């Protein structure tokens, strides 16, 4: 089947993350499609490149990013939210008047629409937060 | 095609879930499928009527609420147990009204109370939970 | 002597409970945020709260009272309602803030 | 044919009362993350959780069991004990996910 | 000079307040202030013995709390009703060691549960309560 | 008297930034002082200058540097907690390796002993969380 994953929470604060990275790896190895992993809420810095976790303990963000490179995965951080928080891209950057970028490369950042439109294409939708 | 439910179990500006749950519900519309939204628990208290936010430095979103109508959103619900466990009746939440050109109908207020069963229904008539 | 903080819904959170709970004769309660809707008359929580106007002073802050939809008229008697400036006479007048998140 | 997830402590919040509460014949309950807590025998929760089970199917995720310290022996009997292989299997094999948050 | 409260009322691992409230206790031990540490509601679940976590991919930080008492922390309590509300007992928690070598005190286990009424008198015996 | 606050929690995502903010602007407007105000765990992320918030509502970053421009308040965030979810300042950036910077310049990054320290220097303790 096809999954549409929504995380609502940031990394660490809540297991939220966490437990959408275990459901993604499990469901993905069963050969199930995530059609879309996508970030709203407090769970748009999940994509931040900006962290560095302790070395003794999982990186989040890294560890989302390689699943993803593994499995091709279209992973999706809501602009509005973003931009209330704080994650920022080349785009952003620019149209916003920043002067720096923070997003890690493997995310990208879309509008609301496109978590309906997994929604509508996916078979389930599971979503994780507080 | 797909039966999407809106599930709101928050009350409002304690956290953001309420307002950027809206969000989604709006821009959901333009997807014209089968949409409800049904307040549960705290949800209900996303409805209440004369919100004033000056006080605490927030903006205050409760309008939107009354324009659900406008987005093609017939059908929110309200759990008539969450109220009464609330002291709250229905004259304690917001009106929103529904009008359709085509069909003519113009409904001074679509929200309706609903009790434990009915909710448990609609729950299991969704092909889609969003929740937040 | 201590002023206890409660900024979570009692049909929510436990934070409430707890707090009427452990807090003692003479001791200060201030409902904020979300904690607001304990202070509302004909909820399923009024019974425990007016028990607790008993033995504890409460207070309830206005501005998210009234943000939340609510007059100070739909408060239980009892409970003041203060503003910020209130709530931060509170925490000087009181020893010690407890916070109950 | 509907698969309730509640991740959160039924001492903490009240997602797994209004869950059992809705629920209906036949649908699926996980706990995991803080949910886990509800699923142990002993528990002020126990009796409502055990009710639960004369309609309902209740799964527990192991992992989080596991990581809380609590083994399979320690869980209300009826309650079924999966890995996340097994979270993904029922969402697949109920027709819609409702999370309580 | 002061007396220093930490208030843990949640459980480990579905939220990093256990953990990074851990953390502020670790630090503070330099500042040799008088500290109490309580575990009440879901933090009682903070302590209990054999925490496994291979299975959701998370450090096991339980460690941490039995090197307590290498950070001069004497007074661990946890709440009796809290306990027995969530079917524990002192059986299902971690001891935690304390010894000073001045002293000659040399304890297995330091970790004491506690009524409800001591759990009221320490909390006005606090000058400051850290809240997590 | 004196005041040491806490915030615990991100902004937007829940009220505490907001009601600690009003609570700071209440008690300095009497005269009271706010001997500092840590940011720690999601708190930290109070002090990036990456977001764009909707102009309709408050900025909650912005809104803390003009409070503590005007009554020179020490906001201090965790580091600890910056590394895990990615604020990062000059030192922090090539300590870590980082490219890019988001720390808002009103605040500073510093260790979890100033938020103890200013709990004994303090007459009141105030947090603000979940």
């Amino acid at each position: 089947m096809k999954f549409a994953l929504q995380i609502n929470e940031g990394p660490y604060q809540h297991q939220a993350s966490d437990s959408a990275y275990q459901f993604a790896k499990a469901a993905l190895e069963k050969g199930h499609e995530i059609f879309r992993v996508f970030f709203y809420h407090d769970g748009v810095n999940n994509s931040t490149r900006l962290t560095t976790p302790p070395q003794d303990d999982r990186h989040i963000v890294n560890r989302w990013a390689e699943l993803a490179e593994q499995y091709e995965l279209d992973m999706v951080v809501c602009v509005a939210a973003a931009q209330r928080r704080g994650i920022v891209d080349e785009g952003e950057a620019s149209r916003n008047g920043k002067d720096a970028t923070n997003i890690h490369p493997k995310f990208r950042i879309s509008g609301l629409g496109q978590l309906v439109e997994a929604a509508i294409q996916a078979d389930r939708l599971v979503v994780f937060g507080d | 095609v797909k039966k999407f439910m809106y599930l709101n179990r928050k009350a409002p500006y304690g956290t953001i879930y309420a307002w950027e749950a809206l969000e989604v519900v709006l821009i959901g519309a333009a997807f014209d499928q089968d949409v409800c939204v049904l307040f549960l628990d705290d949800g209900v208290y996303q409805l209440t009527r004369g919100q004033d936010t000056k006080g605490i430095g927030m903006k205050n979103f409760s309008p939107t609420y009354r324009t659900l109508g406008d987005y093609e959103v017939r059908r929110i619900y309200v759990d008539r147990d969450s109220l009464e466990a609330r002291g709250l009746t229905q004259d304690d939440l917001v009106e929103i009204a529904f009008e359709d050109m085509e069909t003519e109908e113009e409904f001074d207020n679509i929200v309706e109370v609903i009790d434990s069963a009915r909710v448990s229904e609609l729950m299991n008539e969704s092909d889609a939970v969003f929740s937040f | 002597s201590i002023l206890h903080t409660v900024n979570k819904s009692p049909f929510e959170r436990n934070s409430l409970e707890s707090c009427l709970k452990f807090a003692t004769e003479g001791a200060s309660v201030l409902l904020f945020e979300d904690g607001i809707y304990a202070a509302l008359a004909g909820t399923r929580v009024e019974s425990q709260v007016t028990e607790a106007l008993g033995k504890l002073k409460l207070y309830v802050l206005g501005p998210d009272l009234k943000a939340r939809g609510f007059s100070d008229e739909r408060v239980i008697p009892g409970i003041s309602v203060v503003d910020y400036a209130g709530f931060v006479d509170l925490t000087t007048e009181c020893d010690t803030v407890q916070a109950w998140l």
